[PDB]
C-alpha cells in the first residue's frame, strides 16, 4: 500500500520492517501508481534486499517505462543494482525507449557500474534502444569519454 | 509545472510543506524532489516570509555552488484568492550522510574520504554563509551523499524521532548537532553551523553520534562532560543556566570517542567543537586548516 | 578576505540582472522610454518620501524593467504595474514594508487593492519568483570602502552615492550596465579627491577590473543620466 512505499521512499528502514511483518502486498502500487520498491531510497541497499527477500517484483515497470534497475544504475548506486540482480532481476528489461541500465549508466558517466555491467553481467551490449543507439554510443554523445574508453577497451 | 513533474511517492512533511519524490518528465523522467506548499493570502498579499524564502533560494542558484543542492524550479497553482499552491523543485540525491556512514563495511569509512567531504561539507557552508545565510538545522540527513562520492547541503524541514532504550523518552534526532548558545537560548549567530560541522565530523569517524542527549539540560552536560566546563569568561551573560548549575567537568580526550582520528583532525575538530561562539573557527578559516593539507 | 570573495563572485552573477531600454517603441508598442521615466519618478516620489531605503527603489526599478522584458504592459496598467514592484520591492528590502492601501491611495486611488494584489501575484509568476537582484546600491559600501579608506565618512558617501544611483536609474538607459559599473560610475562623480587615499576612476576601474575608458564612458553617461532627474510631476 501507500505506507509502505513512504516508508520505502523516506528510507525508514525500520517502519519498512514493520509494514513488512503484517503480511502486506510488497507488490501494491501507491496513488502514484508506483510501488515501494521502486519508488524507495536508492542509496540503502538493505531496504531494496528486505522488499525483495518479501516477494517484490524487481521487473515491473511504472507509467513512465521504468522498473528500479533503470533508476539505480542512473544514479550509480552498484551495491543496489547488484542486491536487485542478487534477487533475479533482469539486466537487460528495457524502459520504453528500448534502454538497458547500462545505457542509463554509461548515459550518465557512471563508470564503476559500467565496469559491473560490461565484466560481470549478461548485460546484452551490442543492444540498439529505439534511437538505434548503444550505451556506448551514448557514453560518446554525452562526452563520458572516459566511460566510452573502457567500454571498449572491452566492448 | 504540474504535467512536467509526476509525484511517485511523498517522504514526509515538516517545516517546508510535504516533500514529494517525482520523475522529471522533461529529463527523461530522471528523480527530482519537491517541497509543497500552501500559502495563506493576506490583506496585504503574499506573505513576507514565502517571498523572501523563494527570493533567496532562487537567488543562491545564479552562482550554482557544487556543494548546495539545486532548485530547478518554482512553479505555482492559484486555487482561490485565499490560496497558492506553491512548489519548489530541486535537484534529488537517493542518498544521506546517514543511509552512507551506516553502511560502509567494518573498517570505517576511508580517512581520505571524511577528509574530502568534509572540505566540500565546508565549501558549501562557507558559500552559505558568505552571503549572509545561516542553515540553523545541520544534521546528516541534511547532508546529500551522491554515488560520485560528492557533498550537497539540503534543508528539507523533516524531523526524526529517536527513542531511548531504557528511558522510555525521545528526541528529535536535530538536537544532537544543536550548539550550545542555542541550547542556553543565547545567540543564534553563524557560528551556530559550525559545531554541527563539528558533530558531523566526529560522526564520520565514529559512524554513530557523538552527544546523545535526551533534553536540552541533558545534552548541554553530555557535551561538557567531554569538552570540560567552560571558564567563567566563556559562558554565556545573563542566561537561564548559568555555568555554576554544570557540576565540576574535567575535559576527556576527545579521541577517546572520535576514535582513530589524527593529530591534525583533532585539532580542527576541537576548533569546531569550541563552546563561547566567538572563539569558535570560521567556516573559511576551517577550510584553510593544513588538516586539508 | 571575507569582502574580497563576495565581490569577485557577485560579478559573475550580475549580468543575470541586465535590463534594456531597447524594449520601448518595439516589444513594448503601448509605453514610450518617456512614460517609463515618469513612471520611474513617481516611483522615486512614494519612496525617498514614504520612508523607503534607496534599495527598495533600485530594486523596483530592476523588477519592473526584468518585467518588461518578457510582459507586454498597456498604458492604462503601467503604473499600477510600478506598484506592484513597489510593494514586492518594499517587502524584500524594507523593515518598514509599504502598504496596499498606502500605495493604492499614492495611485489616486486609480486601482483596487485587489487588482494591485492580482498584479503582485501576477508579476511573481511572469518572473518565477525570483525577486531578487544584484543592485548597484548593494555594491556601493564596498567599493567606498576600498577608496574612503578608513571607515569615518563610509556612511555620508554611501547613502550619497546610493541616492544618485537611483535617480540615474529611472533613465532606462542607465539600466544595461552592470551593476559594479553603475556603483563606481556613482562614486566617482561625487566622492571628492580629499577622502581618499594617495586618480578615484583608474582606482575603481583597477578593483572592478575594467578598462578605465569603460568606465569613465559610464560615468560620463551616468552623469547625463542624472542630470535629467526631476520630480516635477
Amino acid at each position: 500500500g501507500n505506507e509502505l512505499a513512504s516508508a520505502a521512499a523516506r528510507g525508514d528502514l525500520e517502519q519498512l520492517t514493520s509494514l513488512l511483518q503484517n503480511n502486506v502486498n510488497v507488490n501494491a502500487q501507491n496513488g502514484f501508481g508506483r510501488t515501494a520498491l521502486q519508488v524507495m531510497k536508492l542509496g540503502n541497499p538493505e531496504i531494496a534486499r528486505r522488499l525483495l527477500l518479501r516477494g517484490a517484483n524487481p521487473d515491473l515497470k511504472d507509467r513512465t517505462g521504468f522498473a528500479v534497475i533503470h533508476d539505480a544504475a542512473r544514479a550509480g548506486f552498484l551495491d543496489t543494482l547488484q542486491t536487485l540482480l542478487e534477487f533475479q532481476a533482469d539486466v537487460n528489461i528495457e524502459d520504453n525507449e528500448g534502454n538497458l541500465p547500462l545505457h542509463l549508466a554509461a548515459k550518465e558517466g557512471h563508470l564503476r557500474v559500467v565496469e559491473f555491467l560490461v565484466k560481470h553481467t549478461a548485460s546484452n551490449v551490442g543492444h540498439r534502444n529505439h534511437k538505434g543507439d548503444t550505451a556506448c554510443d551514448l557514453a560518446r554523445l554525452y562526452g563520458r569519454n572516459e566511460v566510452v574508453s573502457l567500454m571498449q577497451a572491452n566492448g | 509545472a504540474d504535467q512536467q513533474y509526476e509525484c511517485v511517492a511523498e517522504i514526509g512533511e515538516g517545516a517546508y510543506g510535504k516533500v514529494f519524490k517525482a520523475r522529471d518528465l522533461k529529463n527523461g523522467g530522471r528523480f527530482v524532489a519537491l517541497k509543497r506548499v500552501r500559502v495563506q493570502t493576506g490583506e496585504e498579499g503574499m506573505p513576507l516570509s514565502t517571498i523572501r524564502e523563494v527570493a533567496v533560494l532562487r537567488h543562491l542558484e545564479t552562482f550554482e555552488h557544487p556543494n548546495v543542492v539545486r532548485l530547478f524550479d518554482v512553479c505555482t497553482v492559484s486555487r482561490t484568492d485565499r490560496e497558492t499552491k506553491l512548489t519548489l523543485v530541486f535537484e534529488h540525491v537517493d542518498q544521506d550522510l546517514t543511509t552512507y556512514l551506516d553502511k560502509v563495511p567494518e573498517p570505517g569509512v576511508p580517512t581520505e574520504t571524511i577528509k574530502d567531504m568534509m572540505f566540500q561539507l565546508l565549501r558549501g557552508l562557507d558559500f552559505l554563509h558568505s552571503h549572509r545565510v545561516v542553515h540553523r538545522d545541520l544534521k546528516p540527513q541534511n547532508i546529500l551523499v551522491t554515488s560520485s562520492g560528492q557533498i550537497k547541503l539540503a534543508d528539507f524541514g523533516l524531523a526524526r524521532i529517536y527513542s531511548f532504550q531504557m528511558a522510555l523518552t525521545s528526541v528529535v534526532v536535530t538536537l544532537w548537532y544543536r550548539a550550545p548558545e542555542v541550547l542556553l537560548q543565547s545567540s543564534y549567530a553563524t557560528p551556530v553551523d559550525l559545531w554541527s560541522v563539528g558533530c558531523i565530523f566526529a560522526e564520520m569517524f565514529r559512524r554513530k553520534p557523538l552527544f546523545r542527549g535526551s533534553s536540552d539540560v541533558d545534552q548541554l552536560g553530555k557535551i561538557l562532560d567531554v569538552i570540560g566546563l567552560p571558564g567563567e569568561e566563556d559562558w554565556p551573560r545573563d542566561v537561564a543556566l548559568p555555568r555554576q548549575a554544570f557540576h565540576s567537568k574535567s575535559a576527556q580526550p576527545i579521541e577517546k570517542f572520535v576514535t582513530d582520528i589524527d593529530e591534525l583532525g583533532k585539532d580542527l575538530l576541537l576548533k569546531c567543537l569550541t563552546f563561547n561562539p566567538a572563539k569558535r573557527i570560521s567556516a573559511y578559516s576551517a577550510l584553510s586548516h593544513p588538516y586539508f593539507q | 578576505l571575507c569582502e574580497d570573495r563576495i565581490f569577485y563572485n557577485i560579478l559573475e552573477i550580475e549580468p543575470r540582472f541586465l535590463t534594456s531600454d531597447s524594449v520601448f517603441g518595439t516589444f513594448q508598442q503601448s509605453l514610450t522610454s518617456h512614460m517609463r521615466k515618469l513612471l520611474g519618478t513617481w516611483m522615486f516620489s512614494v519612496c525617498q518620501e514614504y520612508n523607503l531605503e534607496p534599495n527598495v527603489v533600485a530594486l523596483a526599478l530592476n523588477l519592473l524593467d526584468r518585467l518588461l522584458l518578457i510582459k507586454q504592459v498597456s498604458k492604462e496598467h503601467f503604473q499600477k504595474t510600478g506598484s506592484a514592484c513597489l510593494l514586492v520591492a518594499s517587502k524584500l528590502r524594507s523593515l518598514t514594508p509599504i502598504s496596499t492601501s498606502s500605495l493604492c491611495y499614492a495611485a489616486a486611488d486609480s486601482f483596487s487593492r485587489q487588482e494591485l494584489i492580482d498584479q503582485e501575484k501576477e508579476l511573481l509568476e511572469k518572473l518565477a519568483w525570483r525577486t531578487e537582484a544584484v543592485l548597484a546600491t548593494d555594491v556601493t559600501s564596498f567599493l567606498l570602502l576600498k577608496l574612503v579608506g578608513g571607515s569615518q565618512h563610509l556612511d555620508f558617501w554611501h547613502h550619497e552615492v546610493n541616492t544618485l544611483i537611483t535617480k540615474a536609474l529611472v533613465d532606462p538607459l542607465t539600466g544595461s550596465l552592470p551593476a559594479s559599473i553603475i556603483s563606481a560610475a556613482g562614486c566617482a562623480l561625487l566622492v571628492p579627491a580629499n577622502v581618499i587615499p594617495q586618480g578615484v576612476v583608474p582606482q575603481l576601474a583597477s578593483i572592478l577590473g575594467c578598462d578605465v575608458s569603460v568606465l569613465q564612458a559610464a560615468v560620463e553617461q551616468i552623469l547625463t543620466s542624472v542630470s535629467d532627474f526631476d520630480l516635477r510631476i
